[PDB]
């Protein structure tokens, strides 16, 4: 089987203000196959009721797809995205940062 | 130049249950509709705001395709296992898309039939929609079986014509989402990381459709070799983000330059630092 | 609007 490792990013759908309500977005992209972890943090607990878009694919199969919650940025909480996969070895955390 | 595009994927769960099966369509880069088996409505359902005055005959019939593909690729997902031997503990993907390419006046160009075993090619139909193109001995057998029953023209016909008919239906009833061109909302970003270096990156927020290039020059020239690049990815509203950094020497901020390209645009952006 | 493809493998 042709096992693919997710590329990762986090950010927000809005250029962050502090204060001013946003989404947070994660988006995994280029995996396979489809079964995947994805956990958004605020401040290492994760995030309740996080929705994902529909299981869609590109052009070489891989999948992709969007996590993402309402979020209002501060200039001192954290933001984060747990993804967990079959050919990750242990789990992938990546930091939000507002110019990333 | 317009296209539609279906995408199927089925997965066996032995030892959770049966398969699960998620079809998705797509007109260019929205999504209109969905089918998850897992799902409670059991209903194709909407995805855009242009596809839900289609009749509830639409919605019967379309529920009906996608429950049938459904209940088949669950078949072949038992047929492959016995084609390449594998144990019935195994969890295994079959991945099938489909669909066709329309061009500004409206008329065919490209189609598209296509499958997938475990993320490798299995069988594909070619670009003349007259042969398929197997990718394995166990697919050779699938192109033989196809080639006697003459599927390819069966699938000619849909494709020339049916998909076509969806699409510019559907690109008329979506006409302002699919076709209207949002220009990317560009801004320029400083970060020094030291007193000698800092980083630049050039932004792109609030496009669609997803085709964009940005590019950095210092003096005319590109410099692809120290920029930083992301994938263009969903901002979740419909439209698409992406931006490039580059890291500059204190006082050649201004020779540096970005440079975007994309539909939404009269003609390409230049854009420096001040 | 979606196939009508029952085709075995």
């Amino acid at each position: 089987m042709i096992q693919r490792t997710p590329k990762i990013q986090v950010y927000s759908r809005h250029p962050a203000e502090n204060g001013k309500s946003n989404f947070l977005n994660c988006y995994v992209s280029g995996f396979h196959p489809s079964d995947i972890e994805v956990d958004l943090l605020k401040n290492g607990e994760r995030i309740e009721k996080v929705e994902h878009s529909d299981l869609s694919f590109s052009k070489d199969w891989s999948f992709y797809l969007l996590y993402y919650t309402e979020f209002t940025p501060t200039e001192k909480d954290e933001y984060a995205c747990r993804v967990n996969h079959v050919t990750l070895s242990q789990p992938k955390i990546v930091k939000w940062d507002r110019d990333m | 130049s317009h296209s539609m595009r279906y995408f199927s994927t089925s997965v066996s769960r032995p030892g959770r249950g049966e398969p699960r099966f998620i079809a998705v369509g797509y007109v260019d880069d929205t999504q209109f509709v969905r089918f998850d088996s897992d799902a409670a409505s059991q209903r194709m359902e909407p995805r855009a705001p242009w596809i839900e005055q289609e009749g509830p005959e639409y919605w019967d019939e379309e529920t009906g395709k996608v429950k049938a593909h459904s209940q088949t690729d669950r078949e072949n997902l038992r047929i492959a296992l016995r084609y390449y031997n594998q144990s019935e503990a195994g969890s295994h993907t079959l991945q099938m898309m489909f669909g066709c390419d329309v061009g500004s006046d409206g008329r065919f160009l490209r189609g598209y039939h296509q499958y997938a075993y475990d993320g490798k090619d299995y069988i594909a139909l070619k670009e003349d929609l007259r042969s398929w193109t197997a990718a394995d001995m166990a697919a050779q057998i699938t192109k033989r079986k196809w080639e006697a029953a003459h599927v390819a023209e069966q699938q000619r016909a849909y494709l020339e014509g049916t998909c076509v008919d969806g699409l510019r239906r559907y690109l008329e009833n979506g006409k302002e989402t699919l076709q209207r061109t949002d220009p990317p909302k560009t801004h320029m970003t400083h970060h020094p990381i030291s007193d000698h270096e800092a980083t630049l990156r050039c932004w792109a927020l609030g496009f669609y459709p997803a085709e964009i290039t940005l590019t950095w020059q210092r003096d005319g020239e590109d410099q692809t070799q120290d920029t930083e690049l992301v994938e263009t990815r969903p901002a979740g509203d419909g439209t698409f983000q992406k931006w490039a950094a580059v890291v500059v020497p204190s006082g050649e901020e201004q020779r540096y330059t970005c440079h975007v390209q994309h539909e939404g645009l009269p003609k390409p952006l230049t854009l420096r630092w001040e | 609007q979606y196939i009508k493809w029952p085709w075995y493998i």
